[PDB]
């Protein structure tokens, strides 16, 4: 099972994060990526319109660029080092 | 096998394992009952050195007790999945601070000025090794010991001699090199010089020349000394106690003790303050005899007579007498250093020709 | 017969062989324990090469001797 | 504020370079076309090379 | 216009021979003996029928060298010699698939085989000229219970074994003439670690040192080539690898010769503002050579650099050897032999061949005895 | 012509990716850093003569695999734009006429060794190098410099001395160091520094100018005038009238041979 | 920007800026290009604190090593409502600090602090803790695991001698 | 280095773990060393010399000027002091192993202007056959402070890898001068390179066969931590010519000049005050311009007198005729 779980991750692919910059139309969303350049991208029926608001991180695929799911916010690798000072 | 990218873990957010009826994610999914529909396993977000972040289902083979929001990992380039964990990165200039079979110079290259040595051993070496007694005593560790006094006194040479002699790890670091105009990553040279050191502890960070990051000023106007001090403050951050300065130490040599920062006057930064004097009567004679140990000498010499005609010279000036004795011997056409030529090397080099034409003095 | 073979990494290992045995046996035995293939091996003694068709008594090769092993390289 | 004690103005340094090119720039295609029209509150703050 | 020697035109897949020959002919006794060959030179008789093939090879060098010295010529043929070598050793006579023609390997091996042939023809007395004799003490680590002294161990060149111990040639020579032998034999114990120190007991009059560049990677199971920077001094002193006794003898002669060498280097520059002048100095030099000198021995412990074989490009499995030799008339003037492309290069070009990288780097260094 | 281009284009592009040459290696290789980004470990086709190129050159790389097809020679910078002439004087000599009794120490050390090397062969030793002109203004110095240039037909650079003062620090010496390397590249040049008393009175702000900026540029110009370099023939013309704001290492005779009073 | 956002995601997040001097400094901009990063970052702080974002949950502690090093917008209270002075200790305020560090040490009992500490003046609070450390260097000299009054009165005296090296004169408003 | 693969930074910055191919061994890769890797799959293809930052440490390296040692500047005993510190341990370390002393390396060339300090390091550049690296101290300062710190370190460690070289620190009165603290100044950025000069020279080991000459044209601008003589061994003041030394210098110039012999070179030294060695170098060239007016091939006795007067009135008009920039 330790290697079966690795198979399942391996035959999958990564996601590339964006956030909803501006709603354009029903099935078209404008995002500004965390890597930069803005796109227009689509949605599956794996997400709702009432479940998206702006500044909410969204997944995209790196082979079709379509949102499948809602993603929690991000927060610096740097600011986690500050919470580890308490001594 | 190769290739595989090197990355850091932004954060871990963790989705549920596949054992529920309603998704295996912490987030909510458009559409209900799903368990393998569009809901995925445990998750970590990592930042690639191709400069993006990728949200991946992390490999079940890599235990999630290995991931930290600040840890360096392998990622398979072709399809981005954590392959493995790897130790943390260090910058190339920081990897050569280490020893590589550093030679020792031990106390056999030092004659005269024993008191200095004693203070150094007590400050640095023994709180490392006798670190239990220190807790018994009920006091906090030293963050470093300062060395100061005029140029040529012997500071640098001590530092090397003792660190190699006792086998405490000697990091070779020079102050201006931390000042870089990459600042933020050049300030991260400072951060990594402590990062290496906390793994390589106990360790001695010998910073040679402490008047670049030991500047008096931190009120500067309309100049680029406001770039300079931002690598000074990061050092003072890693000498504030969130430990990682409790066995990680600092030696510092400085030639000017007039411009040291007020946040380095205070103890908790540099604690022990070692003065290096002008040598006494007896001490000068010992110093000469250490340089003369290596070379041939005649047995008609007397170091006390030589110490009369030297008036409170320090150690650089005395090295320049012992080598100049043997300059003269080659020049006459011998190879035996005459006992008379010490006398002529004192006058030949004082680090000054004559005392500058007298006409009313 | 015990002989010594100085490898490419300049460390001496021993080898157990015979003075009647051919150089092809000598090289086969180094193949078993290091992995090096005979046709890239060159066993030297006295500054003179010991070819595959030679043995270990043609040049008076007895025990407590060290052969110096160096490797081939192609081109022209 | 130390360039007006330092050079008569830091803009007078650029003006002074300009004017010296123009002393022998009378022919480049043969005749002058590009004139240097300088202007200031009063001309007591100008450099003696202007 | 000006006098310059001729080179070999590479047939292709032949440079391993062409490159090596040039370096050898710089050596003063080498070129002499091939010229003054008679079919009456005493052989090391114990029988053997390949003594006769060795004779034929030495004739081929003689005529190659006659072609080389004389200008009625711009190319020296290796073809008759190639045919003799392929008869002699049937490893060069195979056939590559998808590449082509006659098997190509190995300037090191080739110098070894050439000296073997010459020593049969010109006797064991000629063998001593490049041959080095050691004093080997094989002795346990701690107290000795088993000891053997070998002088019958011998070589005709040094093997500088790189293991990442080189930044200078001397270090790696010193750690490959120093070694630990592990045993697999029964004593009254077994697997005793012996310290072995070989020291030179007889200097050659001509020194060769080869860098070892190859490795068998065992972690991938494929041949790689070591790449490293090793500075080689033009003026090589082997004092520390001799025993105290032998070092004492050669270092005292060396210091007097360095006085006369200094005196020449001053006089040369003045008269500027040649062969005969060197001979007037030679007659002065030979007077400080020891009266106990023997055959096949340098009168000093110092050697000067007359050849570098460089190997360029990618992997081993591939190679086009060009070479550098020093002029026979000069001392800081070097000829680059890139097959038949012969050119003058300087000291700076020789210095650059320390290597590391896909660039030219050293495999073989030829020196010779007598400082100057 | 027909057979030459067939086998020339076989390795020469279509697009020829530009590189900048960092360093060569002596095995017929180099390591380039491209202005586009990626470095490359390039070979060299080597019909451009391996020893004919050197760091700072702009190089032609091949678009299949990056090999040095060739090397471009002749560049221009925004820093030699300032130096180069944008006119050719239209007032030629003796439009400075009058005060012509000490024009004989500027037409027999500046013009002449170029015109006759013959007369300086008879005496042999070093020719005259340099003049400094000084006097009150209105003695024609600035055009005199541009008029002896007409006669010799040697590359005349002209640089103003208020452009050797910059409002940034450390990059001043770097600009001045350039000026003479350009000049020696032309085998004959004349460099006129207009107002070399404008590097010892002029400053911008005091935290990137000040005494220090002035001080450094004087010291730099010593090495350029002579120092170690041993460059080609540059005749130098300096016009100044404040000759006490300079190093006492340039206004000594033995560098700027005759000094002329007007 | 993301640090103030994070503080709003995390009730009662308290932010210590440690050693601000040259990341919240003045306009400067006649030196390096580095000085324009200072501004850029400095605006960020004020826009979070005040605008259509206002913090009452969530607190700022600004620690600076010399008061007059900062931009005047950081000298404008309303983001920074209190400018609290923490003194260099008083005569008998040194006694207060000495008593907390004499419970960190192992000792044989000491209650003779007051006279010596009152007139050993010249100390900041970290030098009380370094007088502890120097008494533990005197202690190791005598071969002790303990602090005694024979260590103590030498400790305050020594640390005083070495602090004559240079002083600290900085304006206190 | 990860011990048994390595972490590289591409120059496209992107980091990768790479292995070992078939041209590379276990021991070929070092810290901060460059390696070339393959673009389809990242693996060490060819090891490479360290550090691509060098390009302006290569504009201070040039090959040697071949000026003779038979025409030099200053005809005193001052150049033989150079021949014991700089020149001889490069030629022969054998004598300094017999003495048993740590060989002598450093020397200061300091004193009056115009005394041919650069002429003797060019003269030595022909003779020793040792690579010369010549430095301008004023090219070491950059607008963006911290850049020249990098610069110095890179040159000096690279030079320990070279063998038998001389580094001529020229014009280091800027960086290498005085040190002082300001309150709102802008001098401090420059001092960074000053500090880096102290710490590379002294090292954490001593110089690996680097003989150092420092040319200061004022003996009044030197860091007080190179003023100490332990790293700058015997230091020889190049001063203005003596009354016998000027006669010698003028004789080298006039053997090289086409003249009529029967001209006193001693007389010419008398008319002169004590003054630079460069004045006598311009007596001949002005006597050469009087040759052409006179219509000669030679310079004769008379016109040297005119030339001598020209330069002397020049020094009267200026200064540094007995100045040291104040205070020997
Ligand atoms: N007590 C001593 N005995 C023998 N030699 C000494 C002694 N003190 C100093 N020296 C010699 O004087 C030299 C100069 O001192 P050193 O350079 O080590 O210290 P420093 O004061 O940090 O100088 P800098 O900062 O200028 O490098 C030493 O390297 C050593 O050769
Ligand atoms: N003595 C002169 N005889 C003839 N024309 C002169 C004289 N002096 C100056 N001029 C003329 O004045 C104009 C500018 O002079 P130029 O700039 O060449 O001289 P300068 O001596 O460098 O200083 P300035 O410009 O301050 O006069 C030109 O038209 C030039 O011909
Ligand atoms: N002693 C001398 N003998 C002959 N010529 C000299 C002498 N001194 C100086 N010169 C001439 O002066 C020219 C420039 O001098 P150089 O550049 O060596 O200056 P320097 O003596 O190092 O002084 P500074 O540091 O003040 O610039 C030389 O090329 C040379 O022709
Ligand atoms: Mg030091
Ligand atoms: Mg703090
Ligand atoms: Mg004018
Ligand atoms: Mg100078």
């Amino acid at each position: 099972d330790k290697t079966e779980n690795d198979i399942k991750a391996l035959q999958s692919i990564g996601q590339l994060i964006g956030e909803v910059m501006k709603e354009l139309s029903e099935e078209k969303y404008i995002v500004k990526a965390s890597s930069g350049p803005r796109y227009i991208v689509g949605v599956r029926n794996s997400v709702d319109r009432s479940k998206l608001k702006k500044g909410v991180r969204v997944t995209l695929d790196i082979t079709t660029l379509t949102i499948m799911r809602i993603l929690p916010r991000e927060t610096d690798p740097l600011v986690y080092n500050m919470t580890s000072f308490e001594q | 096998q190769l290739p595989y990218l090197v990355a850091n873990v932004v954060e871990v957010m963790d989705m549920n394992e596949i054992e529920d009826k309603e998704n295996s994610e912490s987030t909510t999914q458009g559409g209900n009952v799903n368990l393998d529909n569009t809901a995925v396993g445990k998750a970590a977000v990592v930042k690639t050195s191709s400069r993006q972040t990728v949200f991946l289902p992390m490999v079940g083979l890599v235990d999630p007790d290995k991931l930290k929001p600040n840890d360096l990992v392998g990622v398979n380039k072709d399809s981005y999945l954590i392959l493995d964990t790897l130790p943390s990165e260090f910058d190339s200039r920081v990897k050569a601070m280490e020893v590589d079979e550093k030679p020792t110079e031990t106390y056999s290259d030092v004659g005269g000025l024993d008191k200095q040595i004693e203070e150094l051993v007590e400050a640095i070496v023994l709180p490392m090794k006798r670190a239990d007694k220190f807790k018994d005593m009920g006091i906090r560790a030293p963050k470093g010991a300062l060395m100061y006094g005029p140029p040529g006194t012997g500071k640098t040479l001590l530092a090397r001699a003792c660190a190699a002699q006792t086998n405490a790890t000697f990091l070779k670091l020079a102050a201006p090199q931390l000042v870089q105009m990459y600042i933020g990553e050049g300030a991260k040279l400072v951060r990594d010089a402590f990062a290496l050191a906390k793994e390589k502890a106990p360790t001695i960070i010998f910073i040679d020349e402490l008047d670049a990051i030991g500047t008096k000023r931190f009120d500067s106007e309309k100049s680029g000394d406001r770039e300079v001090q931002r690598t000074m403050l990061e050092l003072l951050n890693q000498l504030d106690g969130f430990s990682s300065d409790d066995r990680v130490k600092v030696l510092a040599a400085t030639n000017r003790v007039d411009v040291l920062d007020p946040a380095l006057l205070r103890s908790g930064r540099l604690d022990r303050k070692i003065e290096f004097p002008l040598p006494s009567e007896d001490s000068r004679a010992q110093i000469l005899q250490i340089h003369s140990r290596k070379m041939t000498t005649d047995d008609d010499i007397n170091w006390q007579e030589l110490a009369r005609s030297t008036d409170e010279f320090n150690g650089a000036q005395l090295k320049a007498v012992t080598v100049e004795a043997g300059m003269i011997a080659l020049r006459n056409g011998q190879s035996s250093v005459k006992h008379e030529d010490f006398v002529e090397g004192i006058s030949e080099v004082q680090a000054r020709k004559s005392k500058s034409v007298s006409f009313y003095a | 017969m015990q002989i010594f073979v100085k490898t490419l990494t300049g460390k001496t290992i021993t080898l157990e062989v015979e003075p009647s045995d051919t150089i092809e046996n000598v090289k086969a035995k180094i193949q078993d324990k290091e992995g090096i293939p005979p046709d890239q091996q060159r066993l030297i003694f006295a500054g003179k090469q010991l070819e595959d068709g030679r043995t270990l008594s043609d040049y008076n090769i007895q025990k407590e001797s060290t052969l110096h092993l160096v490797l081939r390289l192609r081109g022209g | 504020s130390t360039r007006v004690e330092g050079s008569g103005g830091g803009d007078s340094e650029v003006q002074r370079t300009m004017l010296e090119l123009l002393n022998q720039l009378d022919g480049f295609e043969t005749s002058k076309n590009i004139k240097i029209i300088m202007a200031t509150n009063r001309l007591d703050i100008l450099d003696p090379a202007l | 216009f000006a006098q310059l020697p001729v080179g070999f035109k590479n047939m292709g897949n032949t440079c391993y021979l062409n490159a090596t020959l040039q370096a050898l002919y710089r050596v003063n006794d080498l070129r002499d003996m091939i010229l003054n060959y008679n079919p009456s030179q005493g052989v090391s008789n114990s029988g053997a029928q390949d003594e006769e093939i060795h004779k034929q090879i030495v004739i081929e060098m003689k005529r190659c060298f006659e072609n080389l010295q004389n200008k009625s010529f711009k190319s020296v043929l290796p073809i008759v010699l190639l045919n003799t070598l392929r008869k002699c050793y049937p490893q060069f006579a195979e056939r590559d698939s998808q590449g082509g023609f006659y098997k190509q390997q190995d300037a090191e091996e080739l110098f070894t085989q050439l000296f073997h042939s010459m020593s049969i023809v010109f006797g064991d007395k000629f063998s001593e000229d490049f041959r080095i004799q050691f004093k080997t003490t094989i002795k346990d680590t701690a107290n000795d219970n088993d000891i053997t002294v070998k002088e019958n161990e011998s070589d005709s060149k040094l093997q500088c074994h790189i293991s990442g111990t080189t930044n200078f040639m001397r270090n790696g020579l010193l750690e490959g003439l120093n070694e630990k032998i592990e045993k697999r034999s029964d004593l009254t114990g077994a697997n005793s670690i012996y310290s072995v120190e070989k020291k030179i007991s007889r200097l050659p009059k001509f020194l060769t040192v080869q860098y070892v560049r190859f490795f068998w990677k065992r972690s991938t199971n494929k041949k790689s080539k070591i790449l490293r920077k090793v500075v080689f001094p033009f003026q090589l002193d082997v004092a520390d690898m001799l025993t105290p006794e032998y070092a004492a003898e050669k270092v005292k002669v060396r210091d007097e010769l360095r006085k006369v060498e200094k005196e020449k280097n001053e006089k040369e520059r003045e008269i500027k503002r040649n062969e005969s002048e060197k001979d007037q100095w030679l007659e002065e030099y030979k007077k400080h050579f020891p009266p106990n000198l023997e055959k096949g021995e340098n009168p000093s412990c110092v050697y000067n650099l007359i050849g570098v074989i460089t190997h360029q490009g990618a992997n081993s499995e591939s190679g086009h050897y060009q070479a550098f030799i020093r002029d026979e008339l000069d001392e800081n003037k070097w000829y680059k032999f890139n097959d038949d492309k012969v050119s003058v290069v300087e000291k700076e070009k020789i210095e650059s061949l320390a290597g590391g990288g896909e660039s030219d780097s050293a495999l073989i260094l030829m020196y010779k005895g007598f400082g100057l | 012509q027909e057979e030459e281009k067939k086998q020339l284009e076989e390795i020469r592009g279509n697009p020829l990716s530009i590189g900048t040459l960092e360093e060569i290696i002596d095995d017929d290789h180099a390591i380039v850093t491209s202005p586009t980004m990626p470095d490359y470990y390039v070979s060299i086709l080597s019909f451009v003569d391996k020893e004919l190129l050197e760091p700072g050159c702009s190089v032609l790389l091949h678009h299949k695999t990056m090999s040095i097809v060739g090397v471009l020679q002749d560049d221009a910078d925004p820093m030699v734009s300032v130096m180069k002439m944008d006119k050719s004087p239209t007032e030629s000599y003796s439009d400075i006429g009058g005060l012509e009794s000490q024009i004989q120490e500027i037409k027999e050390s500046v013009e002449l060794p170029l015109t006759h090397p013959e007369l300086y062969e008879e005496m042999g030793i070093k020719p005259p190098k340099g003049v400094i002109l000084y006097g009150a203004p209105g003695t024609g110095k600035t055009l005199l410099a541009k008029a002896v240039a007409n006669q010799t037909s040697a590359t005349f650079l002209r640089i103003v001395g208020s452009e050797l003062i910059q409002k940034y620090l450390g990059d001043g010496p770097r600009l001045c160091r350039q000026i003479f390397k350009v000049a020696g590249e032309n085998a004959p040049s004349i460099v006129f520094i207009d107002e070399i008393d404008a590097i010892g009175t002029k400053r911008y702000d005091s935290n990137s100018g000040g005494e220090r900026e002035i001080q450094r540029t004087m010291l730099e110009l010593l090495n350029q005038l002579d120092g170690f370099d041993d460059r080609g023939d540059v005749k130098v013309i300096m016009a100044t009238n404040k000759i006490e704001t300079l190093d006492p290492a340039l206004i000594r005779p033995g560098r700027i041979d005759r000094k002329i009073l007007f | 920007r993301e640090m103030f956002a994070y503080a709003k995601e995390h009730e009662p997040c308290i932010i210590f800026m440690d050693e601000v001097d040259a990341i919240g400094g003045r306009r400067f901009s006649e030196g390096t290009s580095a000085d324009r990063e200072i501004q850029r970052t400095l605006m960020e702080l004020l826009t979070q604190m005040d605008g259509f974002d206002n913090l009452g949950q969530t607190k700022i502690i600004m620690a600076t090593n010399r008061p007059d090093t900062l931009d005047p917008a950081l000298l404008r209270p309303g983001r920074l409502d209190r400018k609290v002075e923490i003194p260099l200790p008083n005569e008998a305020g040194r006694l207060e600090i000495f008593k907390i560090h004499t419970a960190k040490v192992k000792k044989t009992g000491e209650f003779d602090f007051e006279a010596a500490v009152k007139m050993s003046d010249g100390f900041n609070g970290a030098d009380i803790r370094n007088c502890a450390t120097e008494a533990g260097f005197f202690a190791i000299r005598d071969d002790r695991d303990h602090i005694n009054p024979d260590d103590l009165m030498k400790a305050v005296r020594k640390v005083a001698e070495v602090k004559k090296l240079e002083g600290t004169i900085e304006y206190q408003k | 280095i990860i011990k048994g693969k390595y972490v590289i930074n591409l120059k496209q910055i992107a980091k990768f773990v790479v292995g070992l191919g078939e041209r590379v061994s276990p021991t070929d890769i070092e810290e901060g060393m460059r390696v070339g890797v393959d673009r389809s799959k990242y693996n060490i293809e060819l090891p490479l010399p360290p550090r691509i930052d060098p390009s302006v440490t290569m504009m201070t390296v040039e090959e040697k000027p071949d000026v003779t040692y038979s025409d030099v500047g200053g005809c005193k005993d001052q150049i033989e002091k150079l021949r014991e510190v700089v020149e001889l341990p490069l030629l022969s370390p054998e004598r300094f192993a017999t003495l048993g002393i740590d060989p002598p390396k450093g020397i200061l060339l300091y004193g009056p202007p115009g005394t041919g300090k650069t002429l003797c390091a060019r003269a030595v550049a022909n003779r020793t056959d040792a690579t010369f690296i010549r430095v301008i101290g004023s090219e070491l300062v950059q607008k963006y402070v911290g850049e020249g710190a990098r610069m110095v370190r890179e040159l000096f460690e690279m030079a320990r890898t070279k063998k038998a070289c001389i580094i001529f620190f020229d014009e280091i009165d800027a960086v290498g001068g005085a040190r002082f603290d300001d309150g709102a100044g802008g001098d401090n950025e420059v001092q960074r390179t000053m500090l880096e000069l102290i710490t590379q020279l002294d090292g954490f080991d001593p110089r690996g066969n680097i003989k150092v000459m420092f040319a200061t044209n004022r003996p009044n601008t030197l860091d007080p931590a190179l003023l100490r003589p332990g790293r700058i061994d015997r230091k020889v003041e190049f001063s203005l010519p003596d009354l016998e030394g000027r006669a010698n210098i003028f004789r080298i110039h006039s053997k090289s000049m086409s003249v009529e012999r029967g001209i006193r070179w001693e007389l010419i030294s008398r008319l002169c005050p004590n003054s630079t060695g460069a004045e006598l170098r311009s007596v001949c060239t002005e006597a050469g311009m009087f040759a052409i007016r006179a219509r000669r091939k030679v310079a004769t006795e008379k016109d040297f007198l005119k030339a001598v007067d020209k330069v002397i009135s020049g020094y009267k008009k200026f200064s540094s005729t007995s100045r040291y920039m104040q205070y020997n």
